[PDB]
């Protein structure tokens, strides 16, 4: 037992033990290695195989009830600055260990037959196993300075990730923007680290906490310059996650492979800027202005993503911005008090979300077999039609999960949407009700990509494009179907979302108990009775309107013009954000040489 | 601890380029010139290791190896050698450099004799300069590379490289011209005529010759360290180069400029240096500014990275006058993760220069579609120069960061101006170098370049040098705690010093 | 603490008996691969 | 002059003297000003 707490250390090591032993010799000779392509994975497969069953030992050893343990040593030290840093072990740390974990070797089990095509094999392996490292390094971390270190190295490996084929243009920009978009981030959680420590200089963060109350109780400091420093803490997530500032990073973040997209919004790069909020909680909690401005801002960029996404022809921009949407939701309901609340929101959205990540990968690699390397014509919905015949338990999973992440009967998301917008009607009535249309509008286009992408009828290419599949790839005339490789993630990440369901449940509340902050009623039936109203109304509406197809949508777009095209690009946000700022930028750096 | 050793490592190379241009018939291109070469910059590295690894102590803060030997009875030129805390470290990033810029340079055929014979001159000097101990042999040291680093940049460079190497030449003679002035004015002040360096701290002057003597000082280290006044020598200096000498000149060239700034300006007045202090803080934060700006408008590759080294001397520059023991204990990290990058960088560089001729941003688009191992080092040399903490940059601009953070006589104003500005700063030095791997790897295969050029893959040798030089930097931003038990006493002492003189 | 001594004299070693090494390999400025002296001009 | 606008840094003013010199004089201004702020703000 406390042998095993003291060894629990080596566990973020042994992938990045085994991403050195690959790169070691993958530039050495790049040759004989790279005939090797199946062994150097299953022993990066047995290593993550090794750290989910010690994510596993240490997570029933946190729920079978124990103390939260900690280690820390000296890392450069001073004359009188001493800088102490470790691992913590905390019970919502081996619950994300565990999440992390198992999104990890879900999204490694997918591309051991995802990749099956792709001469690049052993460096997308070393790659992901690096981003699990960093990930399993960022969980647990006690100390600010080693969150920015793995923060960091998040970003470096997420550079890395966008380019992988490095043969297109629009990931060239994509990875270069998305990199100055997480340095924005990184700027404003700089400033953050600088004015707290310039306050504090105790790096617990309880310590923090009532150091911060001891010097507001004795007067020293104004509290606006303790607000200002905490919108710059707030910067960090604004900018690498998704908020209202900064999102357009994450369109451009799209492009690419599914495996990579799959582990960048489940759990690592959408989890990193909540925890780190998670993580300020006693110091977020002494002054509510900031609260209340996390609060608005995440109900206006959940606001801004259901209104963007029902106009787009692509299936994963689609299912990002509704990932921004929720993201909007967990923010808001942090930035509110549904802390633990909020937390459970994100563990049942990164769970149906790889899922449902890992059907429309199915789906475009089934469009990649029929319709050939073009990718503008592989990612379209003017081609989807019929799926449903020819990919039955992957249209029922995808099914799964587009209701789930509805719930209109009691599911996985129902009773953490519920508690979401009791929080917030107990906060404020009018975010109560733009998010209870928001929740609407987000099924609207669930259920239009749902009726868009599997029923109906068969749908082939006008001749004015190409019509031929013997590109780069094997050559099939039917949509075919996966074996045995991608039907397994599909159907191990279902039992999930009827058990959490169940196990989350508001009458015992298993999740307020072991997970709660550091220090019946039926109105709430009637707040999920309207939700369930406004999503049989989304269901209703958005049936028949791509199935029966009598409310034709070109008669929609011919009697508004305007309001259809200022959201038909992204919302006019790009072309305003990018353009006055590299010209200034370009104009001021040519003034100056 | 009786045996001469620093003499004898400094005279070792000197005495060794004699045997150059004696060279037994090799009846080719100069190949038993360089294993010659190598095999001394070798046992000079081993010498300098064993002599490191057993009478250099970490416990007395003043100088371990102490030898002295009358030169002559006249003025005051004494052979006065002494390693102190912040130069143990230099020493063995100096040999370090130095081999590998010795193994790095195989391919030379037009006159491979001068060229090693004035590669083992400067090494000597490159080690006579941070061993000294003294007034006037450190300035006839600092003279001795006035010579074969401006004959190697003539005898080869890029196009129009003779109007670069006169302005090298006569910046530097600009440059020393100042050191003889404001060596002799604190030397003639009153009595003890002798030139040792330890008396020369215990001196009281006056208040305006101190003054004089730190704008003398600092008129000088302004010419020599690049500010934004005073460096416009640079881009013609390193821009117009090949890879073997660029490694020296990016490496060590630049932090010997830095060693004196500090040793010189601190330890022998710190009254006039407070007085300066936010005056070199701001040019420093001027100085990290302007350089990425700078740099991202040019279209040359080479000057792209050459103002990164202002760009990176700009946090050692802000470092220096922190008047804190981390802020001065980072700067000696900064220094030397500087030039472990950038030597890197530049060998990179001009390795790559041999593959493609023309050195344009916009006709390198598909060179990355045939060799990968130039574009793995290039993102990992990249990578570990932009802001990544497994390197040790990051560790030092968080040094230098909290060593400003926590400091004296700038409370309100200051610090959250100056750490504002540093920090749009580091918001705008990796967009260049970002947009540089974009432009030139990232995008379609060009079919003139190809047709025009033709590219081979890197040799196994290539690989060597960048895994040799960059596991140090890894291994520093891994454990930081190596290199400050070298010089954390002579820092304590520094500080304190510097506490004691400034009132308040 | 960690010393810098007995972690350099034992990678000191191998680093010098590596260079020689891998100066013997060589295979790009062999046939001719390249139309120059070496130096920039 | 001819080698300095060849990719996307292509303007119309760039070798004009009448707009870099209000800019340099510019930047002058600002740099003594913030040099001149920070010597008489420090130390007080
Ligand atoms: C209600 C008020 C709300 C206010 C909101 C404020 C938001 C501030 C953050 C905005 C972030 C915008 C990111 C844009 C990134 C992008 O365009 O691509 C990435 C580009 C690439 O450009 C170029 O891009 C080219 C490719 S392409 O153009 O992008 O296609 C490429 O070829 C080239 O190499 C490269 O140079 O990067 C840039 O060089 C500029 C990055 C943005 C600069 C950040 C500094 C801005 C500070 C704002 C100061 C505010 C003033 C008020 C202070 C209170
Ligand atoms: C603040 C402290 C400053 C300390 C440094 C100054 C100390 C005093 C220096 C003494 C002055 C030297 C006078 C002789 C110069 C000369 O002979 O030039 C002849 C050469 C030949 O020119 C070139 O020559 C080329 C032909 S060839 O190379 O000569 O063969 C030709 O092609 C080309 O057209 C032509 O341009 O000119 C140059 O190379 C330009 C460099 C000249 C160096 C002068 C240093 C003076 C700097 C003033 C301080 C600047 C301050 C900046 C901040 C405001
Ligand atoms: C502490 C933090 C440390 C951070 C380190 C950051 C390193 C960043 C490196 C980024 C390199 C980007 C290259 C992208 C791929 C490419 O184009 O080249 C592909 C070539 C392969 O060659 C060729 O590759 C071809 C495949 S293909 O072209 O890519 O399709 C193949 O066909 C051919 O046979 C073969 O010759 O290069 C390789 O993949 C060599 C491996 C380089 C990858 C490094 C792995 C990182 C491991 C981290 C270790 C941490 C150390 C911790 C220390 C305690
Ligand atoms: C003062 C020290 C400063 C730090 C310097 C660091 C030195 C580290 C250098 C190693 C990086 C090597 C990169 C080579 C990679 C490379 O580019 O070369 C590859 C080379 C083989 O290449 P080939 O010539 O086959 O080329 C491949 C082609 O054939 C293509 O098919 O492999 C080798 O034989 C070297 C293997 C590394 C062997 C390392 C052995 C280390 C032994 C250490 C013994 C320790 C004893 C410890 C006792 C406690
Ligand atoms: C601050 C600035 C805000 C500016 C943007 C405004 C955002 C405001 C929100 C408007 C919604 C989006 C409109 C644009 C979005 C848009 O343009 O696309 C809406 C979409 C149009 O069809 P598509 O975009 O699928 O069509 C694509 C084709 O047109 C291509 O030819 O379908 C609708 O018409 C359905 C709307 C019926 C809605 C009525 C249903 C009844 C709802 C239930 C009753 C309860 C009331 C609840 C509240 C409604
Ligand atoms: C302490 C040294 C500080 C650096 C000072 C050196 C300044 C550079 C020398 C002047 C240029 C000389 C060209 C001569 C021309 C010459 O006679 O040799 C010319 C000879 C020709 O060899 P190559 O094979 O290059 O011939 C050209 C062929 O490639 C045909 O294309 O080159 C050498 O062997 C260079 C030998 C070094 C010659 C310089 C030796 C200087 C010894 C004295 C150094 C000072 C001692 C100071 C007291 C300690
Ligand atoms: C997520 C974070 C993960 C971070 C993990 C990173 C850990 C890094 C910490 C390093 C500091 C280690 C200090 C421990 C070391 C220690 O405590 O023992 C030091 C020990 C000294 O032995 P003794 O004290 O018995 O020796 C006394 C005698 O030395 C007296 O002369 O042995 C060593 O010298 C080991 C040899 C160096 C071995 C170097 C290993 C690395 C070699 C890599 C070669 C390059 C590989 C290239 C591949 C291409
Ligand atoms: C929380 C939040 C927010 C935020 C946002 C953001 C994120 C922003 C950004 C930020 C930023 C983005 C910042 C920046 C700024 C800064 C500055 C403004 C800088 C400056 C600059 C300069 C200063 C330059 C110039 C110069 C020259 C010309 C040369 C050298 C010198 C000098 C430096 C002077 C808001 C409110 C919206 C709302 C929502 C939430
Ligand atoms: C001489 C010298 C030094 C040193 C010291 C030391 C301390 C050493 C080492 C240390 C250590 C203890 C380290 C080690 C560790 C780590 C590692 C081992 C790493 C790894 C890496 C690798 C191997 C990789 C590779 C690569 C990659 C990552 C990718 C791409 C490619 C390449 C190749 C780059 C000093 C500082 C005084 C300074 C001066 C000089």
């Amino acid at each position: 037992m406390e042998p095993l707490y003291q060894y629990a250390w080596l566990i973020p090591v042994l992938p990045l033990l085994g991403a050195l032993i690959v790169g070691f010799g993958l530039i050495a000779f790049s040759e004989t290695t790279s005939k090797l392509r199946r062994p150097s994975a299953i022993f990066i497969m047995a290593l993550m195989a090794i750290a989910m069953g010690h994510s596993l030992t240490l997570f029933w050893s946190q729920v079978q009830g124990h103390l939260p343990y900690t280690q820390m040593i000296e890392w450069a030290a001073a004359g009188n600055l001493h800088i102490a840093m470790g691992y913590v072990i905390d019970p919502l740390a081996a619950l994300m260990l565990v999440i992390v974990t198992t999104v990890a070797f879900l999204v490694m089990l997918y591309s051991d037959g995802y990749m099956a095509h792709d001469p690049g094999y052993v460096r997308f392996f070393a790659y992901l196993s690096l981003f699990g490292s960093s990930m399993l390094g960022l969980v647990v971390s006690p100390n600010l300075v080693q969150v920015y270190i793995f923060w960091e190295l998040v970003g470096m490996c997420s550079y890395l990730l966008i380019g992988f084929w490095y043969d297109r243009k629009s990931a060239a920009e994509a990875a270069q923007k998305a990199f100055v978009t997480n340095r924005v981030g990184d700027f404003g959680l700089l400033l953050g680290m600088v004015g707290l420590f310039w306050a504090t200089g105790t790096f617990d963060f309880a310590g923090m906490g009532d150091r911060l109350t001891e010097l507001v109780n004795t007067g020293l400091l104004s509290p606006s310059l303790a607000a200002i420093l905490a919108i710059l803490v707030f910067l960090g997530p604004v900018a690498k996650s998704a908020q209202f500032p900064l999102h357009v990073w994450l369109p451009d973040a799209m492009e690419g492979p599914t495996p990579i997209s799959a582990l960048i919004h489940a759990a690592t790069m959408v989890a990193a800027g909540v925890f780190l909020i998670a993580r300020m909680f006693p110091v977020f909690e002494q002054l509510p202005q900031v609260m209340t401005t996390i609060a608005w801002t995440g109900a206006f960029t959940a606001f801004m993503g259901a209104t963007i996404a029902i106009t787009q022809n692509d299936i994963k921009k689609s299912l990002a911005y509704s990932t921004i949407s929720q993201l909007g939701y967990m923010v808001m309901g942090m930035g509110v008090g549904a802390y633990s609340a909020g937390l459970f929101h994100l563990m049942t959205h990164a769970y149906f979300k790889a899922m449902l990540f890992l059907g429309s990968g199915s789906v475009i690699h089934s469009m990649e077999g029929v319709v050939g390397h073009n990718p503008d014509l592989a990612q379209d919905m003017r081609y989807m039609g019929g799926l449903r015949k020819y990919m039955p338990i992957t249209g029922a999973t995808f099914l799964v999960g587009c209701l789930a992440i509805s719930g209109v009967p009691p599911f996985a998301g129902f009773w953490s949407k519920d508690e979401i917008l009791g929080a917030v009607f107990h906060a404020n009535p009018a975010m109560w009700l733009l998010t209870w249309l928001t929740a609407g509008l987000t099924a609207f286009y669930m259920f239009r990509m749902y009726f868009m992408t599997f029923e109906g009828k068969f749908r082939n290419v006008p001749p004015e494009r190409q019509e031929h599949h013997d590109h780069h790839s094997h050559h099939a005339a039917v949509p075919h179907e996966s074996p045995w490789t991608m039907t397994l993630p599909l159907v191990v990440l279902a039992i999930p979302s009827t058990l959490i369901g169940f196990v989350g449940t508001p009458f015992n509340n298993l999740f307020e108990v072991f997970i709660h902050a550091p220090g019946d009623l039926t109105e709430f039936l009637i707040l999920g009775g309207s939700s369930v109203g406004i999503g049989l109304m989304g269901i209703t509406v958005a049936y028949l309107m791509y199935l029966k197809g009598t409310p034709s949508p070109q008669a929609i777009a011919k009697a508004i013009q305007p309001l259809y095209q200022f959201s038909l690009h992204k919302w006019y946000f790009d072309e305003l954000y990018e353009a006055v700022f590299i010209k200034g930028c370009r104009r001021l750096a040519r003034q100056v040489l | 601890s009786t045996f001469p050793w620093l003499t004898t490592i400094i005279l070792f190379p000197i005495v060794a380029a004699l045997a150059i241009p004696f060279i037994p018939d090799p009846t080719g291109k100069g190949r038993p010139i360089r294993w010659y070469a190598l095999a001394v910059g070798l046992i000079d590295f081993a010498l300098i290791v064993y002599a490191f690894t057993n009478f250099y102590d970490l416990n007395t803060p003043g100088m371990q190896l102490w030898e002295s030997y009358d030169w002559i009875p006249e003025i005051g030129l004494r052979w006065s050698v002494g390693a102190d805390g912040l130069s143990m470290p230099l020493i063995l990033l100096t040999g370090f450099i130095t081999t590998l810029a010795i193994l790095a340079a195989w391919p030379v055929t037009l006159k491979p004799r001068l060229f090693y014979f004035l590669m083992l001159a400067m090494y000597g000097g490159q080690i006579a300069v941070f061993a000294v101990q003294d007034m006037l042999v450190f300035f006839l040291a600092w003279e001795l590379e006035l010579i074969p680093v401006y004959l190697l940049l003539a005898i080869w460079g890029g196009h129009k490289r003779q109007y670069a190497a006169t302005k090298f030449i006569l910046y530097t003679a600009g440059s020393s011209l100042f050191i003889l002035v404001a060596g002799l004015a604190m030397a003639f002040y009153g009595d003890t005529v002798s030139f040792d360096m330890q008396t020369l701290a215990a001196k009281d002057y006056a208040l305006g010759f101190q003054l004089l003597v730190y704008a003398g000082f600092l008129v000088a280290y302004g010419v020599k360290l690049p500010i934004v006044p005073l460096h416009t020598w640079l881009p013609d200096a390193h821009g117009e180069a090949t890879a073997p000498v660029h490694m020296l000149l990016a490496g060590i060239l630049l932090k010997m400029g830095g060693y004196a700034l500090i040793r010189m300006n601190v330890d022998m007045l710190p009254a006039a240096h407070a007085k300066f202090a936010p005056v070199l803080v701001i040019l420093g934060v001027v100085n990290i500014i302007y350089a990425a700006l700078t740099s991202y408008a040019q279209r040359n590759l080479k000057r792209k990275i050459a103002y990164s080294s202002i760009s990176h001397i700009g946090f050692v520059l802000i470092g220096i006058a922190s008047f804190t023991n981390l802020g001065m204990s980072g700067a000696v990290l900064q220094m030397v993760s500087h030039g472990l990058i950038g030597a890197s960088l530049f060998f990179l560089v001009g390795a790559t220069y041999d593959r493609t001729h023309t050195l344009i941003l916009e006709e390198m688009g598909g060179v990355g579609q045939k060799m990968k191992k130039i574009f793995a080092m290039f993102t990992a040399c990249s990578l570990a120069s932009l802001a990544l903490p497994g390197m040790s940059g990051f560790v030092a601009e968080l040094m230098v960061f909290i060593g400003f953070a926590t400091s004296d006589a700038y409370s309100l104003p200051f610090r959250v101006i100056v750490v504002f500005l540093a920090a749009v700063g580091v918001i705008l030095t990796p967009i260049y170098l970002l947009s540089m791997l974009r432009e030139i790897f990232y995008g379609p295969e060009n079919k003139e370049l190809v047709e025009h050029e033709a590219l081979v893959d890197a040799e196994p040798r290539e690989v060597f040098i960048i895994a040799c030089l960059l596991v140090p930097i890894i291994g520093i931003g891994l454990y930081p705690k190596l290199l400050t038990q070298i010089y954390d006493a002579t820092t304590g002492q520094v500080i304190a010093r510097a506490r004691e003189v400034l009132p308040t | 603490v960690i010393s810098v001594k007995p972690i350099l004299l034992a990678m000191t070693p191998v680093f010098i008996l590596l260079c020689l090494f891998f100066g013997t390999r060589n295979g790009f400025y062999d046939t001719d691969q390249y139309h120059g002296n070496g130096s920039a001009h | 002059a001819t080698d300095f606008n060849r990719g996307i840094m292509k303007f119309d003013g760039a070798d004009s003297p009448a707009m870099i010199a209000i800019s340099a004089v510019l930047i002058l201004g600002f740099i003594a000003g913030l040099i001149w702020w920070a010597l008489h703000t420090a130390y007080a």
